């Protein structure tokens, strides 16, 4: 993806986090374990769900079909017909498909995007305090219990 | 000790698509396009349609024996014709302006028909002997049931002057004909008169119809042509006939009550005694989704259609095995 | 010592739209649809319109007597004309192919009136006689000022031969007509004979009318009927009418000297006395913006028309409170 | 925003910078002020400018109504007319509106990544001579002067 | 020691578009705009076109004596007639239906022209006598070959009962025509009769065709007119005229052998002696593009048609100088 | 572009990369060269040939003009079947046009995102190792030869 993030230096997601989408896993001499990053995680719903309304909204105003007839000797206005009300269902059909596939692309990235700026703010917190593993993970240099553990997840620490 | 950035995985097997990657697995996904319908015609709010089976709108209107079930019909939703009713125009012929009419018929939700002209009216002219083989009431000769085909009274037919004014608040869709005879004695035979017409007026109609006299190849054993003829007749306004032969007059006259949505749907399908808000030619539709792809034709509270097969939103992220 | 990165904030409370949030409060943004107009019927490029008030496009072809404003009309740009307007075809009856007619204005600029067929010119027929109490002029019964209602002379009316060929390097727009009357002593009392005919030709007409005779409701007191027709004169081409009554005959008829872009414009508005270089049926447009929702119907220079109540681009960036 | 920087680790934007879109704010010794980056501001004027004229461009085809006339025995076709002219003009309302609501995104998040790449620019200058503070400062090692200062903002410190 | 990270440059000098940016330099690019054609007219999957050159569909169909060439005519693809071709409807008059009839013949691939009624069969009228300057064959004055001008023998026009039913498999297209004659004696001297009619039926026709007699321009040096009427006889169906004056009998009638796509196209453009998979009035197309601006109405495998004059994609990167 | 890196803090491509399109360049005392990167070259293969795919297949369902002819007092239906044929091309030749601008500059992205993703792929796993110069490269701190330098690409550095 275009963030580098999900399937990119962090090699895949967390089967143990039903918390929420994105979030924390710890790991200390007390033990370990995962906390949903609530913040970044409502802050996705919001947008996605705003997302998927004005989708529908948007294809809310579409072509409808008119059933009409003609006699025998009005081949040429009924082909007419035919060609309008097919023409505008195409377009309808290709307007659909291709915002459904670019959207879901968006969709894609935007998780990316959010995941990466939560990894840059405890990239930003834990400085010199922590080795950058190269995989989602910061490794302390001093021992990290579990309200050094809850610290960098409020935005604390320090 | 060590603290890590990571995202939600999950058992999900939900697929969709984009422009660069097609089958991407994600946590989460919505669908919005509805595939499935009843395969039944149902009513609309309640509302039954009114069903035809194999009468046309023809053979309704003007009262083909057949379609005695239609005599009279409560308000409909829509109308359900079959793609080539059998029960149509009896004696062969003709509907004038056919296409136009059954498009003032998607603007009607009710009608209700009223006599104008009784056939106890007819004084001068034969009122009883209009029938015909082609259109057989249990097993005898019979003729649509709206219009009369006059004939010639003891061996005359006197110029027959009508008027019909209309009384009634609302619009009056009034139905006539001609017959075409197919050679000069069958119309000594039945109306007396060699060269015949019939006038129509209202105040917009200026009508003079002439017989059209010539053999032709018998459809429906019958050589001779009905052509059908209608109006609508204002409030206010007076409908005047003036015919020395081949009328075929009005009886019965429809009321439009009720101006409402409606449809004229083509389906092979019977009733089904079901209720729905969302009706196709195929079946009935129930569904919140956006989009269906079922058929174009719908009437009621209806998703927009797509020719797709397949509308699915990523929401959630890609999904890790 | 410190060196920070940052970005512009104001007090602009200016808000765009996107997919994923609604109602985000920019720096800059710009504004790209025109949501006003005048409320005025203008002139388009200094070239006032035609404005025809309660004639109709029939009443001022023929020669509606309430339609002296427009004996004699100026270059247009565009034509105006109510939804229903009063003065229309005042004595009853039909304009044949009267909406292609319409169409083929909004392709002309300019007419030229031209005398063809002189009042004066009328021998063995009486041309000062045809006139109704329908059509009113200053009090007293008048007709159409464009065409001429024939009678018979001293109880004759003898077959009319006139042929007419168009010198003019124009086009011509050639009016007449037939009346239906609706007796067959009202025949006689006007024209004498008693089966009548007009025999129109040109190039590429061939036409043959017969009066349609029948009793129908009174239009403006009126029972009797005018059927009128047209054609375009090609150059170099003669108009051969030939009749022994129920002929309405061209006194004048119209040259095209100017094609041009032009519509027919459905507005219950007045002149407004102003100059515009974009015209709608409920005023005139005066902006730079790409779009504009006012109206589908536009002339002149004008911005593509949408359905939106807001089209606002964002060109600076959020702003923060 | 998806580059992480406006409204992101960049809390708010500033009222006393007017010169331009992006730039620096200073503070020393000798004072404190706002420099707007002429570089990249200038950059994002063509961007958003090609933009609007693209958008405007692109958007002249548009379908044009013409007045058509039926008379009462032509309903079938004043209706065709009627669903065609109404047709074309759903599906001009909804290329438009829609390209104005995807285009706007893409405006936001075209600032956003302006401010992230001249961030990160000096971020790569500055290196270890600097604090980086994680909210868009860096705070300097040794004393730094305006024209130090000015070094930075001109792709010349070291 | 040191490493570094980069990218592709190359001598590449494609340009593409972006919304922000134009003309941007691109290491590699894909062109998907056809926008060569051959500039003729050639086979379409080795099957030539019906190309009219100066006939009109109307001048082949009749049998204009100058359209021999077209007397029999193999399978065609598509067909090809100019904007004015200058061999049609020889002796003035009128085509009834014939927007409707090309619009028939872009479902038809091949005709198959069958003898319906022989000239030698014409027993109490001559038949050999029915020519016209105005459609002349080698110098001598000829007429359409595919329908006989019948006039009276030896001073008599006995009443015309004709009947042909078909037995063909295939639909039939039967051609017919009627004779207006400018003035009262030309009637007598052709046909004898002073009113007259044609009356044609079918098990859907029910017709009456009277002549139209008026003085009118020569077209053609003649003031006569013709007007040709046409119907698709069903098989197992019968068709019955009767006449006694004016009628223009159908000698030759079209089976319709072949259902298939088909279109009509405007072009000033001769035959090219080439084969293509796509063609245009402007040319043939040959390519995998998946779009192309040449010309609106193709035929065959064609890309799509988009009114630009560049679509190109970019695949690489940014090139840099 | 949005990502920063080409045309941005990758001043220009490299002409001597013929290899693929993005890659390493490498520089010690044996010598130096260039040396594509495999696997982010292949995905950028395949999603740009996805995409213009996607992008023909999806406009493979265009209005088809069909010849329609009226007779001379049929000018309105005429000029309504005009209206419509025209209207329907002006929709498509939009569609088209504007789908080629916008999927252009997301492909011109999707390449810088494949850059910076690489360059911090490589940064992740340099880290203190080597000093990042600002301008795609890093100079190492102690001496680095083919092999090592083979280490870096392969993802085995440390
Ligand atoms: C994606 O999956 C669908 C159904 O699971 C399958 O029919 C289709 O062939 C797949 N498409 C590709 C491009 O692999
Ligand atoms: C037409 O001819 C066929 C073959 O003789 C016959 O079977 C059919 O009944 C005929 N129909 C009419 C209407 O004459
Ligand atoms: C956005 O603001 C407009 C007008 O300021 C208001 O009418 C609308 O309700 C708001 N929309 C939302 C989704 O809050
Ligand atoms: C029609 O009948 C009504 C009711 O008698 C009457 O008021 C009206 O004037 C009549 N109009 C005509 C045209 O006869
Ligand atoms: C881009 O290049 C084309 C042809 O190379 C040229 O015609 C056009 O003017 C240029 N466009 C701009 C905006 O510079
Ligand atoms: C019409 O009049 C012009 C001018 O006299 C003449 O040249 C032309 O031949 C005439 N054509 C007919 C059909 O009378």
């Amino acid at each position: 993806g275009l963030f580098g993030a999900i399937a990119g230096f962090i090699e895949g997601g967390w089967q143990g986090m039903v918390d929420g989408w994105y979030g924390y896993h710890h790991s200390n001499e007390q033990g370990s374990g995962y906390a949903a990053d609530k913040e970044s995680t409502q802050k996705a719903i919001d947008g996605v769900t705003n997302k998927v309304n004005s989708i529908i909204d948007k294809m809310n105003t579409q072509f409808e079909a008119v059933g009409r007839e003609f006699n025998n000797l009005e081949r040429r206005i009924e082909n007419l017909n035919k060609k309008m009300e097919d023409g505008f269902l195409d377009v309808w059909t290709y307007n659909a498909e291709l915002l459904v596939l670019m959207e879901n692309e968006r969709t894609l990235d935007f998780h990316d995007s959010n995941v990466k700026n939560l990894y840059d703010k405890v990239r930003l917190q834990l400085r010199d305090n922590a080795k950058e593993l190269g995989n989602g993970c910061f490794e302390f240099y001093h021992k990290c219990d579990n309200e050094c553990m809850e610290s960098v997840r409020n935005g604390t620490y320090d | 000790d060590q603290i890590c950035i990571g995202y939600h995985a999950n058992n999900s097997t939900e697929q969709v698509d984009t422009i660069m990657e097609k089958n991407v697995t994600v946590t989460h996904a919505q669908d919005i396009l509805e595939k499935k319908h009843n395969g039944k015609l149902c009513d609309l709010d309640g509302v039954k349609p009114l069903i035809l089976r194999d009468c046309s709108v023809a053979g309704w209107l003007l009262g083909n024996p057949m379609c005695d079930e239609f005599i009279n019909v409560p308000e409909w939703s829509y109308i359900v014709e079959k793609a080539n009713p059998v029960n149509d125009l009896c004696y062969p012929g003709d509907f004038n302006d056919y296409e136009e009419l059954k498009h003032l018929l998607s603007r009607i939700n009710h009608f209700e028909k009223i006599q104008i002209i009784p056939k106890s009216s007819w004084s001068s002219h034969e009122a009883s002997l209009g029938v015909s083989s082609a259109c057989p009431y249990q097993g005898k000769s019979s003729f649509f049931r709206n219009v009369v085909w006059l004939i010639k009274k003891n061996s005359t037919y006197p110029t027959i002057k009508r008027s019909y004014n209309n009384t009634n608040q609302e619009d009056l869709l009034v139905l006539w004909g001609i017959h075409h005879p197919n050679d000069a004695a069958d119309q000594t035979k039945l109306y007396q008169n060699p060269t015949t017409y019939i006038s129509v007026g209202t105040s917009t109609l200026n009508q003079r119809l002439v017989p059209r006299i010539a053999t032709r190849s018998k459809v429906n054993g019958q050589s001779g042509r009905m052509e059908f003829f209608w109006t609508i007749l204002k409030p206010n306004d007076a409908i005047n006939f003036e015919s020395n032969g081949n009328f075929i007059a009005p009886e019965y006259a429809y009321k439009i009550v009720k101006k409402g949505d409606s449809t004229i749907m083509k389906s092979e399908l019977e009733y089904g005694n079901c209720n729905t808000k969302c009706q196709t030619p195929m079946g009935a539709i129930n569904s919140s989704m956006p989009f269906h792809n079922i058929h174009p034709l719908t009437i009621g509270e209806c998703p927009k259609y797509v020719k797709s097969n397949r509308l699915v939103l990523a929401t959630g992220l890609r999904n890790s095995p």
